[PDB]
């Protein structure tokens, strides 16, 4: 398997939503965690990364809102959406770095949100 | 496969602090005794300390006793090792490992151990 | 189409059991006992090629739990009609009686292990045996096929989760291999208990393979042995050497026509047409394997030491080593034995123990075994061994 | 000496978290391996140590039907290595996503390249680099100088060739390069890839417990083995025999387990190590039988015909190495004898179908126990009988 | 440890919702899969059930717009729902059954579905 | 670990039909030749169909062509083989097989089997 997004729909400004990063292995549990997104039209935007040990650092134009956490016994990376606005409209993919700044899989089918 | 990964080893001042963790992978967390073993450099294996499977009871060696503290998190399957007042003699690659028989008579034995965390203090 | 007993078993688990999860019954009197919820045993085993089986020890997972109370419901599952081979005496039919997984969070929340705890279980704690709770089994309704009685209520296979007790009781599901269910103290004291490993032979299959090869090396006559160990002397003081030595070694003819000492070896692998003879080259390929292993210092020493006659006391110090360091994978401090020191950090056996990731101190003889260390140490007793079987 | 493999073995434990990079193995090796470098990995000939890998100063590109520059690879974090003047090592990686574009705007070349046929003659399995950790210029405290670029560590990703080819990031323990058609058949030569060792490791297990025997005065041999012809005639005296030895002093039994036990203690009673392990290991063996063979090991033992059983097992089981693998066995002509012969009995009773009719016998895997633990029972019985 | 269930939320009548039960292990792809819903209070209720093999069945009050359905690579189990009307609101969990029709996994802690 | 499971066996009319599907996991599907292998009594292992990793070749051995068909879905993990016109020879326990080789000698070899499902012609 690779990673699995899912969570992903579609909302009206102000909303709240819930995206799942899942791996078969444990490689999201040894490795950093990253949430894309590439909006309708215009390019990937990496939304929030996620260390090893667990160090968050997010984009400018979604702090406030957005917090990316990991249960390790679901091999999961979430994205917790909150104040979903239509400029976060876009489909959500994530991927897994290494301590060495490799990537670990190819991207997955992503997940769509709309707002 | 069972995976134990070591973390947080460094270079500290001497009486500095440092924390190690060790995720585990390949069995059930909450069931496994737990430990964690130093190697100095030109010296044996020397056990640290250990915790039972749900860490109601921990049990640590003299030698770093009152300085160094175990614990674990089963919802997130980790082992910790906060060591404090870390001198040169803390200098070493420090182990978590599964299980550990430290039979007084023949040696300590230990199902699982990880890759290890290198800790030099000087 | 069942014809015997077990090949019945057999039929019946290859038809039913699309996981692969169930154990078979042996015997007809094995499957006595065999019930929801006996608890069943597996002691230590003897052998890396068959394992004891589970057994029954006639004891329920009730009676070690406090609150004494009636085993928890058992849920129903289908019933299967085989209707055999080799009410109907022909026919047969078995369904499966099972526990629902989550009677465990309940009943090990309603109930606690007794804390004087059963007087088997601290029999099983010093047998070393794993503990297990029967989850499922399969049994028939009517006895059945009977020049071969089968009385009814014969498990005929079986499901099994197990025990972990560490001042508790849990149930694992789907625990791994190396679960134990007797966890030690906070302390890791325990006592002669059959532990770490359910056996192990680490050491044990690397003596004989070195030891086949060796006796694939008794082929030679002493002729032979003695040019091939000159051609062997040139090779291990000359790394590119090996390298096209091994190379001229490989899956596809008239063998690799190499010069120098490369030559010398091959030369004792053919017929004066330069073809090999397998069962020749057999073992020496074996040997470069090891030796390709080994480093460059490795190399330099041990063509020292073979010209010094000096194979033998490393031989002995190597073996020891990975006698006291199995299994492998596991870390562990070993001992030198100063019976067996011929010592210094310039000797030649110091150095060998270096190159293969050994650290080495003057204060002390423990040496502490790496895991990664584990094929080259390995190969270096090969070749050790091979190198002195060629005497 | 010894050098280089240190720095190397440091750098792995710091950066490599998940296991996922291979040690170079020397300094010499340490040039060559660069990113979509292809690596081979040959048969293997120990069960204790693995081939190197072998850069084959070829690239992916280069068996690509468009011939054409390989794609970017990923520059990825410096790392600022401890001493106490320094070491530098930075990652270049293969992004995963390279491989399905390039595998798509480029397409393996037909005909082959003509290294493939030489690495599928020799049964290699073949792989690309997708990682390397590298230096800049310094020397080694060992003194000796790393050059700049220098890889200590890398990853892999597998080939399989087919129609097609393909890169595996995590291909299984067992996939193999190079498939066969739908055929199944690999024309040439066989050129295995495979190896096993499975009969000749059970003839060490069994040797270990043999050499034990010629301990034992004649005398103890001989009763040692009328005693188990007693037990294994006597299934319940049998596991009573079993459980003695699974334990102060010994359990004071009676009859022809009593027997056994009396070659196997000392005047107090106490425990004899060196003389209880291989017998426990034998009961193991025979536990592992059916009452049918126990009886019929018990008649081949009094009748001392214990030869042409134990050669015909050794002779199946050597055939069906490896035993988790299905293959049809062939009877060597001559037993080297249909329904009720003894060893047809003691093959039939392991889970095996033998006919009469047919010298074909396929393999059980689910047999593998019970035959293994009959080849030894045989053997161990035979050095007491000499 | 066992199995997870995600996809739950709130929408407006006449939305669509597909669940996930992602299974760890394989046995979600050689055993059957079955969805079931509690409103507190009440007693649990089986809705949909898919074996190994692809067969559906489904409750009559979510027949005609419920569909069970598996992915094999995903190692998931969906449960898509249509026509959606209260009545629906309830604590939705997915099982394993094995062949013999025993059950692989405790509960998990299941996906909220809420409609009004 | 590589699991191969079969299933659609059972006892079938003389002339009639049946499909197998073997649902694998443990190994990348979609890069392994795959085949099919059956067991009659009396009779040694035999070959019945190959298919490539694709699935754009397939092979057959003349005692089951035209009358078998291979097939594989390499996105569901799973392997079939359609079976019609089945006749009382054609009874045998039928496995489906992973990597097989046939070309050195008269000899079958492959690197992962399933458990078999019966079949029987009645």
């Amino acid at each position: 398997v690779q990673l699995v997004e899912s969570g992903g729909g579609l909302v009206q400004p102000g909303g709240s939503l819930r995206l799942s990063c899942v791996d078969s292995r444990s490689w999201i549990n040894v490795y950093g965690a990253n949430w894309y997104r590439q909006a309708p039209g215009k390019e990937r935007e990496l939304v929030a990364a996620l260390t090893s040990g667990g160090t968050t650092n997010y984009a400018d134009s979604v702090k406030g809102r957005f917090t990316i956490s990991r249960d390790n016994a679901k091999n999961t990376v979430y994205l917790q959406m909150r104040d979903l606005k239509p400029e976060d409209t876009a489909v959500y993919y994530c991927n897994l770095e290494r301590y060495t700044g490799s990537s670990v899989y190819p991207w997955g089918q992503g997940t769509q949100v709309t707002v | 496969q069972v995976q134990l990964v070591e973390t947080g080893g460094g270079l500290v001042q001497p009486g500095g602090s440092l924390r190690l963790s060790c995720t585990a992978s390949g069995f059930i967390f909450s069931a496994n005794q737990m430990n964690w073993v130093r190697q100095a450099p030109g010296k044996g294996l020397e056990w640290l300390s250990g915790i039972s499977t749900r860490g109601d009871t921990t049990s640590y060696a003299d030698s770093v006793k009152g300085r160094f503290t175990i614990s674990r998190d089963n919802a997130k399957n980790t082992l910790y090792l906060q060591m404090n007042s870390l001198q040169p003699d803390d200098t070493a690659v420090y182990f978590c490992a599964r299980v550990c028989i430290r039979g007084p008579e023949p040696k300590l034995r230990c199902d699982d151990w990880g890759q290890g965390t290198q800790v030099t203090v000087s | 189409m069942g014809s015997a007993f077990e090949r019945v078993v057999r039929r019946v688990v290859q038809e039913l059991d699309h996981g692969g999860e169930f154990i078979p019954v042996t015997s007809l009197q094995s499957s006595t006992g065999f019930q929801p919820y006996c608890l069943v045993v597996r002691k230590p085993s003897s052998s890396w090629f068959w394992k004891p089986r589970y057994k029954c020890v006639n004891l329920s997972i009730k009676d070690i739990l406090e609150p004494d109370a009636a085993e928890p419901d058992v849920q129903r599952g289908r019933s299967f009609h085989f209707y055999d081979a080799m009410s109907s005496s022909t026919s047969m039919n078995v369904y499966s009686l099972s526990v629902d997984p989550n009677t465990w969070q309940t009943l090990l929340h309603e109930r606690h292990l007794r804390q004087p705890e059963h007087k088997v279980l601290q029999q099983l704690r010093s047998r070393g045996d794993n503990v297990y709770v029967v989850t499922e089994v399969l049994q028939t309704q009517k006895e059945v096929e009977v020049t071969v009685t089968i009385p009814s209520g014969s498990t005929l296979a079986f499901r099994v989760a197990q025990l972990v007790i560490d001042s508790d009781l849990d149930v694992l599901l789907f625990p791994d291999k190396k679960q134990r269910t007797f966890q030690p103290p906070a302390t890791g004291l325990t006592d002669g208990v059959p532990a770490e490993g359910a056996f192990t032979e680490d050491f044990q299959g690397l003596r004989a393979e070195v030891e086949t090869i060796s006796k694939e090396l008794e082929l030679l006559d002493r002729e032979l042995c003695q040019l091939l160990l000159e051609g062997l002397e040139g090779v291990l003081r000359d790394q590119l050497a090996l390298r096209a030595l091994e190379e001229a070694l490989e899956q596809g003819g008239p063998v690799e026509p190499l010069d120098g000492p490369a030559g010398a070896v091959l030369e004792c692998l053919v017929l004066s047409s330069g073809m090999l003879v397998p069962e020749l080259a057999i073992p020496v390929v074996y040997l470069l394997g090891a030796l390709t292993m080994l480093s460059e210092t490795q190399h330099k020493l041990l063509a020292e030491a073979l010209e010094s006659q000096t194979l033998l006391g490393p031989l002995e110090l190597v073996g020891s080593l990975l006698e006291q360091s199995a299994p492998w994978q596991e870390r562990s401090t070993m001992s030198l034995p100063p019976g067996l020191l011929s010592w210094g950090e310039g000797a030649p056996a110091w150095v060998l123990l270096d190159e293969c990731g050994l650290e080495l101190g003057e204060d002390t003889p423990h040496v502490c075994w790496e895991p990664q260390a584990q094929g080259r140490m390995c190969a270096l007793y090969a070749s050790l061994a091979l190198l002195s079987g060629l005497s």
